[PDB]
This record gives C-alpha cells, sequence and structure tokens, in this order.
DNA sequence: TGAGCGGCCTCGGCACCATGTGACTTA
DNA sequence: TAAGTCACATGGTGCCGAGGCCGCTCA
C-alpha cells in the first residue's frame, strides 16, 4: 500500500531522474568545472534524501491516524450492531423487579 | 391479413363477355376465372339447385403484396331473389374504377352488405369447413373468440370477449354430436346455457378464429389468400330478400 | 373522550389529563401504556401503574375507579 | 439549459425527414442527437466563425456537402419554404 | 467518516504541491538563477503525464482499493469475532429495555421472551445463567399462581352461591 | 457505497445462517425420528398415534381440536420451561 | 417549428437582411449535417440489420463524418 | 442521518406546485397556511394572530384563489417548499379527488399462513419505518387518518442522488408511494408501481410492522382499482366483503329485524310479490307486456344484480363499480374439460350486464352467480361450480 | 363576457401473445 | 421433394400515464 506511495514520490525526485551525466550537459552553461557541479550533486542528494525521508514521516502519520480513526469508526459500528451483557443484567434486573 | 369487403349486385351478369371493354379501359388484362361450384353438398342443406357461379377477377400485374393482388370474387345463382354479391380484396384504387365500370356497363345497383349476428355465426361456421381434393369435407378447428362491444349508459360495459380454445370447441361439437354447423348448434346453445348471454341477440362486432380468420359486421379479414365456398355461399344466402 | 378501533383492542383515554392507552385481548388487557407526562408524574411509579393495570376488564374498572379518588 | 437544444425542438425539426425516409428513434438516440446538436454547432461556429460571400460557399464545398452554387439553392430549395428560397437565390 | 476526499486532498496538498514549492525553493537556494530555471525546465519535461491530475486520481483509486481490501478483511475479523449476546436472538421486548421503554409494558411477551433467554469474565457469566434461572422460576411461579388462583375464585365462587 | 456493501454482507450472512438453521432442523427431526421414538421404547399406547402421524397420512389431534370447543374444555396446562430446568416447588413455595 | 425560428437560435447564440439570409444558408447547412449524419445511421444500421438505430450506430458514424472534415 | 426531517427544503419545481395548489380549495389553504405558519413559519413576518387576521381580511375580501397561492409561492415561502408542505399537499389532494387514485391490495399474510390483523402504533409507527428505510435511501414518510374512513393512509416519499450541468446541489423527488392501512384488517392497500422502489417501501413495512413473528405481504388481486372508498367497500373490514351482488341484502340485513320487533310486520306475514319463473326454455322465443309484471321483471333483475328491491341508494350504478374482471369457467362435458374465458371491460361490468338483462339480450334466469357481481372484482376459475380466485 | 372542471383521447411506451418466413431436418 | 421442428424478427392487441383541447358551465 505505502509502495505506491513510495514510488511515486521516488519517480518524481531530481537525482533519480536527472542523472549526473545529465546534470553536467545541462549546466555546460554557466560552469564547465566538474568539481562544482559534484558538490551542487551531493548538496542534491542531500537535500532531496532529507525530504524523501521528511514525506516518508508525514505519509506514515497519516496512514496510522488514518487506520486508527476508521478503526474506530468501525469498532463503534460493531458495538452498535452489538448487545454488551452489563446492560442485559440490568434489564433482567429491572424485569426481575416487575415480575417481583 | 386481406379485408374483403362485400358489395351486392341486383342483376345476374355475365363476366365471360365484355371484359374486353375493362381490358380496353384499364390498359391490362385481367385474369377472369370461371367455375361452378356447389356448396350445401350435404344432404340436410339442400339437394337441389345448388350450383353456384363463381367468377375470379384479378387485375394481375405482379406478386407482392395485395397493392398489386385487389382480387374480386363473384358469385351468383339465378334461382334467387337476389342473384349477385361480390367481394374484393386490397386497397388498390382501381377496384372502385371497375365498380364504377361495372355498374355503368351492367345497369346493376350495388349496395354495401352488412352482416347480422346469426349471419356472422354462420359465417363462423362455413369458415372452418374445408373442401379437399378427394371431395371431401373438412373441419379444421380453430380457437374462437367471440369479442362484444355493448353500448351501455355511462359506458358501464364498454367491450367484453368470450375466448373458446380450440380443443374446448370441438369438445362441444363432440358433445352435441355429428354436425356441419359448429359454432350455431353447439358452441352457441352452450354459451346461452352457461353464461345466460344469447348471442345473436347481444351485439357482436367480431368472432376471431385464430390463425386463420376474423369477420367482422362489415368486412370479413382472413390470412388465407382467398375466400372459400361455404363463406361466399352463406353471404349470398345472408342478403336475400 | 376515547377513540375505539373497530374490534375495541387498541384503545386510548385520559383519565384525568394522562393519556392511558390499552392493548387489551379477548376479556382481559395484555398491555398497557401511560403516555402524558406531568412534571410531579413519574416514571417508576408509571411502570408499577402499568403493571398494576393489567387483568381483567372489570378489574380495570374497579382499580382504575379506586386510584380516580 | 439556454444553450442546448430541446428534443421537442428536433421533433419539430427533423420529424418530417425520419418519416419520408423510414428512420425509427428511440428517447436514447433521441437524447444522443440532443446531445450532439451542440458539438455540431460549435464545429460549425469553429469553422465559420464571421460570414462573407465567399468562404461560406467554399467551405461548403470543404465540407463534401457541396460542389457549386447549383448545389447550394438546390439544398436551399429542399430546405426553405418559397420565399425564403427565392430571397436566397435573389441574394446568390 | 470520508476517506477518499481525505487520501486526495492530503495527496494534493502535501504531495504534488509541497514538492514543487520545496523544489523550486531549494533549487534556488543551492547556491544559481540560471542553473534553477535551466534544471527546473527539463525536470518538469521529463515528468510529463506523471504529476497530472489523472495520476493523482488513479493513485488515489489504487490506494483505495488497497484499503478496501483491507476493510474487508478486518470487516470478517470484525464479526466474526462477538463478546457478548447479539441482537436478534432475544425478544422484543428485551431489546426495547435495553435501548431505552417504548413504554408498552406486558407481561405476556416478557414471559414469552425471558423464557427463549439464551444460556451461556466467569462471575458475570455466572450471575447471567443464575439470573436466568431466577426469571425462568419467576415464570413458573407465576402461571402456578395464576392457575391457583382461578382455582380458588372457582371454589369462592361455589363457596359465595351456596351461602348467598 | 461501502456502507450498503456492508448492508449486503451483513444480509447474506444472516441468510446463509437461516438457511443453514432450518437445513439443521430438518436433519435433527428426522434423526430425532428415527433414533429415539421409533424404536423399542416407545410406549405401546402411543403405536396408535405413531400410525396417523407418521405411518399412514383424521381420529388424533382433529379429535381433540373438536372436543376442545365441543366441551369447552381445558386441562391442567404445563409448567412452561426450557433447557430441562425443571420446576423446583420449594422455590416457588418460598416465592 | 420552421427554419427561421432555428435562424433565431442561431442569432441569440450570436448576441440586416443580408445576414438573416446568411443565417438562414447557415440553418440549411445544419440541417444538411443533421441529415447527412442520419442518412449515415440507417446505413449503418442496415449494414448490422437492425430496423432502428441507437447511440453507438450514430456515435460511429458521426465519428467517420468528423474524422473526413 | 440519511433520514430526513420535517425542516429539509428540496429542489421542486415551482410552476407544478403552482399547478398543483390551483386543485384545492379556499379554506383547505387557509386551514393549511395557518397550521403551517403555527407549526413552522415563513419568510412572511407577523404574528400568527396578525396572520390570521391577514387571512381573515383575504376570506371577506372575497379574493381568487390565485392570488392566495402566488402569495404563498412567492412571499411566504420564497425559496422552497418544505417536504412536509409536499406531502400534506398532495395528501389533501388525494381527500379532495379520491377517483384519481388507484389502490392494490395485499393480505398480510404470517407463519403458519393465518392473516395477521394488522394493528398500528402510529408515532411509534413513522418512526421506526423511517429509521428502516433511512438505511437505505433518503426517506420522508408522512401519515393521516382518513376524515371520512377508518383508515390510516402513509406517504412514503424516496430521493435519489443527482455538457456541463452547472450546479443544483438538488435531490430529486421521485412519485410518492402510499400504503393504506385499515384499522383492524390483514388486508394491505397499496398504490400502483412495480418499480424497485416500491418492493423496498413494501418490504420495509412488512419488516417494520411485524416485531414479533416475520410478516409476508401477498398480494390478493392484480388488477387496480380506483376510489379508496371502493376498495374498502371490496376487500376492507366491512360487511359487504364476501357479500356482493346478489346476496348485498345479507351484507346490509335490509330482510330481517330483531327477534324483539313487531310480529305483525314479519315478512312471512305481510308476504312478498314474486312471478312464477319459466324454467322451460322460452326466452330464444320471444310485445308491450303489461306494466305491472314488466316491473316485476325489473326488479327481479334488480334484486339478482344489486342484491335488493330498491338496490342500495343513474340505477344500473352498483355499489361498487368494477373495471375489469375475467372469469374462465370450466366444465366436464363427457369427460372432457371445457374452458371458456370470458373477459370484460367499461366502468361498471356488472351495472353494463344489468343494463343488458334489462333490455333483454342476457336471460336473468340462467345468468349465474359470478356474473351476477358475487365476489366482485375477484377474476378467477369456475370449477365445479365453485369460483377459486386467480393468484 | 371569462375562467374552469371533466370526459375525451391520442401520443407512445411498455407488455404480451400472435405470426409469417427462412434455415434445417425427415421421408 | 412434401412435410415437419426450430428460433427468429416483425405484426398487433391491450394497457396506462401524461397532457392537451374541448364542452359546456356557471358567475
Amino acid at each position: 500500500s505505502e509502495q505506491l506511495l513510495h514510488n511515486y514520490v521516488s519517480d518524481s525526485l531530481l537525482t533519480t531522474l536527472i542523472s549526473f551525466q545529465e546534470f553536467k550537459q545541462q549546466l555546460q552553461s554557466y560552469t564547465s568545472d566538474e568539481q562544482q557541479l559534484q558538490h551542487w550533486y551531493e548538496l542534491l542528494q542531500a537535500r532531496d534524501a532529507r525530504v524523501t525521508s521528511e514525506l516518508e514521516a508525514r505519509i506514515k502519520q497519516f496512514f496510522i491516524t488514518l487506520r486508527s480513526r476508521l478503526l474506530r469508526f468501525l469498532e463503534s459500528e460493531q458495538l452498535s450492531h452489538s448487545l454488551s451483557l452489563e446492560t442485559l443484567i440490568d434489564a433482567l434486573y429491572k424485569i426481575n423487579d416487575l415480575l417481583q | 391479413p386481406y379485408t374483403w369487403k362485400f358489395l351486392g349486385i341486383s342483376k345476374q351478369l355475365s363476366l365471360e363477355n365484355g371484359i374486353a371493354k375493362l381490358n380496353q379501359l384499364l390498359n391490362l388484362e385481367v385474369d377472369l376465372d370461371i367455375q361452378t361450384i356447389r356448396v350445401p353438398s350435404d344432404p340436410d342443406g339442400g339437394t337441389a339447385a345448388d350450383e353456384y357461379i363463381r367468377y375470379e377477377m384479378r387485375l394481375d400485374i405482379s406478386n407482392l403484396d395485395e397493392g398489386t393482388y385487389s382480387k374480386f370474387i363473384f358469385l351468383g345463382n339465378s334461382k334467387m331473389e337476389v342473384p349477385m354479391f361480390l367481394c374484393y380484396c386490397g386497397t388498390d384504387n382501381r377496384n372502385e374504377v371497375v365498380l364504377q365500370w361495372l355498374k355503368a356497363e351492367y345497369g346493376v345497383i350495388m349496395w354495401p352488405i352488412k352482416f347480422e349476428q346469426k349471419t356472422m355465426i354462420k359465417l363462423a361456421d362455413a369458415s372452418i369447413v374445408h373442401v379437399t381434393k378427394e371431395n371431401i369435407e373438412q373441419i379444421t378447428w380453430f380457437s374462437s373468440k367471440l369479442y362484444f362491444e355493448p353500448e351501455t349508459q355511462d359506458k358501464n360495459l364498454r367491450q367484453f370477449s368470450i375466448e373458446i380454445p380450440r380443443e374446448s370447441c370441438e369438445g362441444l361439437a363432440l358433445g352435441y354430436g355429428n354436425t356441419m354447423h359448429p359454432y350455431n348448434d353447439a358452441i352457441v346453445p352452450y354459451i346461452y346455457n352457461e353464461t345466460g348471454m344469447a348471442v345473436e341477440r347481444l351485439p357482436l362486432t367480431s368472432v376471431i378464429l385464430a390463425g386463420h380468420t376474423k369477420i367482422m359486421r362489415e368486412s370479413i379479414v382472413t390470412s388465407t389468400r382467398s375466400l372459400r365456398n361455404r363463406v361466399l355461399a352463406v353471404v349470398l344466402q345472408s342478403i336475400q330478400f | 373522550d376515547l377513540d375505539l378501533d373497530l374490534e375495541s383492542s387498541m384503545v386510548s383515554f385520559f383519565v384525568k389529563d394522562i393519556k392511558v392507552e390499552l392493548f387489551v385481548k379477548q376479556n382481559e388487557i395484555v398491555s398497557c401504556s401511560i403516555l402524558d407526562d406531568i412534571h410531579d408524574f413519574s416514571q417508576n411509579n408509571k411502570s408499577k401503574w402499568e403493571i398494576a393495570l393489567l387483568g381483567s376488564l372489570d378489574d380495570l374498572e374497579l382499580k382504575l375507579n379506586h386510584s380516580f379518588a | 439549459s439556454i444553450k442546448p437544444l430541446q428534443i421537442m425542438d428536433l421533433k419539430h425539426l427533423t420529424r418530417q425527414f425520419l418519416n419520408e425516409n423510414r428512420i425509427i428513434l428511440p428517447k436514447q438516440t433521441w437524447s444522443t442527437i440532443q446531445e450532439e446538436s451542440l458539438n455540431i454547432m460549435d464545429f460549425l461556429k469553429q469553422k465559420i466563425g464571421t460570414l462573407q460571400k465567399q468562404e461560406l460557399v467554399d467551405s461548403f464545398i470543404d465540407m463534401g456537402i457541396i460542389n457549386n452554387v447549383d448545389d447550394m439553392f438546390e439544398l436551399a430549395h429542399e430546405l426553405l419554404p418559397l420565399e425564403l428560397q427565392s430571397r436566397i437565390e435573389s441574394y446568390l | 467518516t470520508d476517506t477518499y476526499n481525505s487520501i486526495s486532498n492530503f495527496i494534493e496538498n502535501e504531495l504534488t504541491a509541497l514538492l514543487s514549492s520545496d523544489d523550486y525553493l531549494m533549487d534556488d537556494l543551492a547556491g544559481p538563477n540560471e542553473v534553477c530555471r535551466l534544471l527546473k525546465a527539463q525536470v518538469i519535461e521529463k515528468r510529463k503525464d506523471a504529476m497530472s491530475r489523472g495520476k493523482q486520481d488513479l493513485l488515489s483509486k489504487e490506494i483505495y482499493d488497497n484499503e478496501s481490501e483491507l476493510r474487508a478483511s478486518q470487516s470478517q475479523q470484525i464479526m466474526e469475532l462477538v463478546g457478548d449476546i447479539p441482537k436478534y436472538s432475544l425478544g422484543s421486548e428485551l431489546r426495547n429495555r435495553v435501548e431505552g421503554e417504548p413504554q408498552s409494558t406486558s407481561i405476556e411477551r416478557l414471559i414469552e421472551d425471558v423464557l427463549k433467554l439464551p444460556q451461556m469474565d466467569l462471575k458475570v457469566l455466572s450471575e447471567y445463567s443464575n439470573l436466568r434461572k431466577d426469571l425462568i422460576l419467576k415464570c413458573q411461579a407465576l402461571q402456578i399462581g395464576e392457575s391457583k388462583l382461578s382455582d380458588i375464585l372457582s371454589q369462592t365462587n361455589s363457596i359465595n352461591s351456596l351461602t348467598t | 457505497n461501502e456502507r450498503l456493501e456492508a448492508i449486503l454482507s451483513r444480509e447474506q450472512n444472516l441468510l446463509e445462517e437461516t438457511r443453514k438453521l432450518c437445513m439443521n432442523l430438518k436433519t435433527n427431526n428426522k434423526k430425532r425420528l428415527t433414533e429415539k421414538l421409533i424404536q423399542k421404547d416407545l410406549h405401546p399406547v402411543l403405536n396408535k398415534a405413531m400410525e396417523y402421524t407418521y405411518g399412514l397420512e383424521p381420529d388424533g389431534p382433529v379429535t381433540f381440536r373438536n372436543d376442545s370447543h365441543e366441551l369447552n374444555l381445558m386441562l391442567n396446562d404445563p409448567i412452561k420451561s426450557t433447557a430441562d430446568v425443571r420446576l423446583d416447588k420449594e422455590e416457588v413455595l418460598s416465592l | 417549428m420552421d427554419t427561421e425560428a432555428l435562424a433565431n437560435y442561431l442569432l441569440r447564440q450570436l448576441s440586416s437582411s443580408q445576414e438573416y439570409n446568411k443565417k438562414l444558408l447557415l440553418a440549411c447547412g445544419f440541417q444538411a449535417i443533421l441529415r447527412k449524419i442520419l442518412l449515415d445511421a440507417r446505413t449503418r444500421a442496415t449494414a448490422e440489420g437492425l430496423r432502428e438505430v441507437y447511440p453507438y450506430h450514430i456515435e460511429a458514424a458521426t465519428q467517420a463524418f468528423l474524422d473526413s472534415q | 442521518e440519511l433520514r430526513l426531517e420535517d425542516n429539509y427544503v428540496p429542489t421542486s419545481d415551482t410552476l407544478v406546485v403552482f399547478k398543483q395548489l390551483m386543485k384545492l380549495p379556499v379554506t383547505v389553504l387557509y386551514d393549511l397556511t395557518l397550521s403551517w405558519f403555527a407549526k413552522f413559519g415563513g419568510s412572511f413576518d407577523g404574528d400568527i394572530y396578525l396572520l390570521t387576521e391577514t387571512l381573515d381580511l383575504l376570506i371577506e375580501k372575497g379574493v381568487r384563489r390565485n392570488v392566495i397561492v402566488n402569495r404563498i409561492l412567492y412571499v411566504y415561502w420564497p425559496d422552497g417548499l418544505n417536504v412536509f408542505q409536499l406531502a400534506e399537499i398532495d395528501c389533501h389532494l388525494m381527500i379532495s379527488k379520491p377517483e384519481k387514485f388507484k389502490w392494490l391490495p395485499s393480505k398480510a399474510l404470517r407463519g403458519d399462513g393465518k392473516p395477521y390483523v394488522v394493528k398500528l402504533q402510529p408515532a411509534k409507527f413513522i418512526e421506526n419505518l423511517q429509521t428502516d428505510l433511512a438505511k437505505i435511501y433518503h426517506c420522508h414518510v408522512y401519515m393521516f387518518k382518513h376524515p371520512s374512513l377508518p383508515v390510516l393512509i402513509t406517504r412514503i416519499q424516496l430521493f435519489d442522488s443527482n455538457l456541463d450541468k452547472f450546479q443544483g446541489k438538488p435531490l430529486i423527488s421521485r412519485r410518492p408511494y402510499y400504503v393504506a392501512f385499515p384499522l383492524n384488517s390483514p388486508i394491505i392497500f397499496h398504490s400502483v408501481d412495480k418499480d424497485i422502489y416500491a418492493r423496498l417501501v413494501l418490504q420495509s413495512i412488512s419488516r417494520t410492522i411485524s416485531e414479533r413473528e416475520t410478516i409476508i405481504f401477498k398480494p390478493v388481486q392484480k388488477i387496480p382499482v380506483k376510489s379508496i372508498h371502493n376498495i374498502m367497500t371490496l376487500l376492507g373490514p366491512s360487511r359487504f366483503a364476501e357479500s356482493m351482488g346478489p346476496w348485498e341484502c345479507y351484507a346490509s340485513a335490509n330482510f330481517e329485524r330483531s327477534p324483539l320487533h313487531d310480529y305483525k310486520k314479519h315478512q312471512g306475514l305481510t308476504g312478498k310479490k314474486v312471478m312464477v319463473r319459466e324454467f322451460d326454455d322460452s326466452f330464444l322465443n320471444d310485445g308491450k307486456e303489461e306494466p305491472e309484471i314488466r316491473r316485476l321483471r325489473l326488479e327481479k333483475n334488480m334484486i339478482k344484480f344489486k342484491g335488493s328491491a330498491n338496490g342500495v341508494m343513474s340505477r344500473y350504478s352498483s355499489l361498487v363499480p368494477i373495471e375489469k374482471v375475467g372469469f374462465t369457467l370450466k366444465n366436464e362435458i363427457n369427460s372432457r374439460i371445457i374452458t371458456i374465458k370470458l373477459k370484460f371491460n367499461g366502468n361498471d361490468i356488472f351495472g353494463g350486464l344489468h343494463e343488458l338483462c334489462d333490455k333483454n339480450l342476457i336471460n336473468i334466469d340462467k345468468v349465474p352467480g359470478w356474473l351476477a357481481g358475487e365476489n366482485g372484482s375477484f377474476s378467477g376459475t369456475i370449477m365445479n361450480g365453485d369460483f377459486q380466485r386467480e393468484q
């Protein structure tokens, strides 16, 4: 389930979509220095790994919160269609008083 | 679904002469057929003066439907008060030209034919007895349906029908005995005995034989391409004075 | 003022203002319902009255005239 | 709403054409052609926005309907009353 | 509940708009200008037919299908696991007594319902069985007392007839 | 749509349970007829009730339903109990 | 509902005598489109053998017509 | 939450409501306006007594109903009529014009097969029905008692879901389904509808009536009959049920009085005037017959078709007009089953047959019981002389 | 003179049996 | 080749809700 979200996130990352070869091929206009391009690509990898981890953290939190809230809804529905034994005991006590 | 309109004729007109004038007027050759039928072959229906003259005029052009197949059937007997009637099917506009020519050539008085209740019962009797090439008469049983449209105050009873299945009709006929008029002798008395209805008095608009024909008060429509001799004869005794 | 159905089984009437409605079988009351609620009127006394009102019809008339006073 | 046509408008428009040439339209086909009238009008307005003399007959030649102005005022003959087709003939 | 709007809104808020804004801001602050514009140009170029609303709608529909399969699973688990006596296995007067009385207090229906009362922590179950057995004894005593009272009423009828 | 799916699942579960209960009741009644009262332990005065009840199917419960209105009859009705909980005379006398 | 009513429809869609003639010719062209489309619909229905036409028939016919236009 | 309360406003066409209130008279409009403003209120500003005085000024002004219809649809409630209003106007149309509605009867069978005499606690029944139908559709139900008949007529209205259609936020209504509950009768009258929503409403009604043992509704007739009074006369809990046609004298009891009555006025002492009926076949053989014996044969036909000499009171109109009946008479003539299917059509079958009997077209001495109006509005098969109805 | 209800009635959509003909088999 | 069985596709009777004009109709 979360694999779809992970694939959607990873398929739209700059490092996964653009390689370092394409990075250097595109950025020949401003600087031809390979060291500065490598440093900028390292910064790109650091920042997109950081935001990838942060997106993973928020989607995990979203999934757990959604599952917990909808599971409480399911539990409330099941309790609505079920009967607790203590209320049955109280009703039987009232009926016992009536028969008494 | 070939509706036959019926018209009586005041004179015994002979069609084997003068039809070339009609051919010249219509610019086409008609296929006139001459037959001498003897319809009441049963001993109880008469044994003398039973011969009729049957003319089958046909505006033959092509055979696809009644738009080119408006037949004309004439029946005649010289030993009657009224000697001739015609019946024609189809809806071609040349049919009224043929009627106008017949009037203006033979000087005949022609009026439409209306059937009474007992006439309709006798016609339903006539339309099941079939003549065979071996010179025998066969009663083909059809699931009839008497259909009434009474006129009552405030339109209380608009219409009512009496459906009679085929096997019940033949059971009634065999219960009555060996007869050759099943509806008038077995079916109608059984209806009168059971439901109290005298259908010869009630307003009867049509009796429907399923798959064969459904005759009405002013027209007879038949699935079969022609009209059998018994129906023509009963129509001929119907218009007598 | 009271309302009777066709077989006089499902009825409703007011004793003073209390809407007492009854389901009664053959010459014997099998069900009762006190509907009208007064601020002085309670619910346990209501249930006790509903249980007491069950029984025969002549007994209902006698006990209703008894509790009316 | 205001721009789409109605079903009874299409009955009154093409009822005689479906009667002379035997066409049977169920209600689903009627709703479908009511939907299609909007698409046809949008396509006609996209092809021809403004109206002057030569461009309409050139477009109708490009439409594949006609081949000349003779086809124009013969098609107008079978779709207009006598005064209107005479007026169109005076216009062409 | 409304799970599908929450999923779609979470996608379109925290997944694509946040990604675009964060990518633009990080590429602007990486240094510079022309570098950022060009790199944004090709990353927009290769993400064609992938960030479109049809793709997010299909992703939301597929994750909804997965979640609905999980809902079917946990629904079977939560329906197959019952804790106490369920509904429709007990009388209508009992059910009405459970969730607020309908003012129709009938002795006969109560007797008929608690005569059909089902039987099974341990102390609650033992208390329920003891209460059910006590109510069965109440019903038995009620029928015996009614028949006895009818007999005594017939006897008193005959006695008063003789006395009068 | 999900709510109606849950409703249909509950109704189908109830239908399967009811059909299973009906088939179980039919087989249980057949087995109880076959294994309990048709054996040699049947009291001989019930041999005639069995004859019209299962042997060939009159003079039985129809006769009593005629007589209970002909005579305005009652009998000593059974004390209604469940799950083999027999009546406790000491308990009801103390009650 | 005459062709002049359809011309009124077209003018109220776009909102002297020469423009009225232009719109009347446009209405004639619209009727020509509808007649050709319905003729193609009957042609395909008769090709499949059905007596009447259906939405998929006329949708395929109009897609084939707009493919050439 | 899916149940529909009595304050929601649906999207209804203003012209349909406009032509709907045209049929109501002015006094029911007056009563409806005061009841509506006392219960729910309106966009018009004023006291309840002030609005009563305003409607009073309207009714001694003698104004036409069109003006007050425009008022209550344009200033009192301009946004739209509430569901309670839309149900109550249509129920008032049902009360005003009962002949415009057709009903279908259905017996309330239960358990073993004995019919269940249905009894309703109306407020609890409405609450339970609305909660039951709320699980499936957006349902509003309204219930009222007939001013004349002893029935309880409900009205169940179901609401559905909803080129670019712009925006409506609507809840489109369907045609309402009416189920009429007589007070103590297993027979249940419901409106003529065979779609899935009518089946849903009848199913939910059967599930919510019962509450003790499962109840199924089995339809006892498939030909609808108009005029709810007539279907209570036919299938309702009255004496005229199972005594119709020649046996309406027993249902009306006009021929015997109490045994505590004067015995000088007994039927056996004063006697009755009759005619010798000829058992020989003489009807088919036969003018200006005597006007006293003509009155006697007219009385004979009147007795045969309506049960009473003077009838239950032009004069051919029966107690209940019947639209369609079909009888399938079967006999055994020498080990052959002979079936005759008689179908009828009209506004009053047995009145028309009575008129045909008066015109000497049908023998009144041979017209059977089922043709005479016995077990009326029931179509069935006559085998061995016994009429069993169809299903 | 003017609004107005009620029988009429036809449109047409649906429901069902009825029906004629080609394809195919039997003798 | 005459007769039979078959599904098939169209013919047709009956039914009914919607709605319109009519038909007086009455103030």
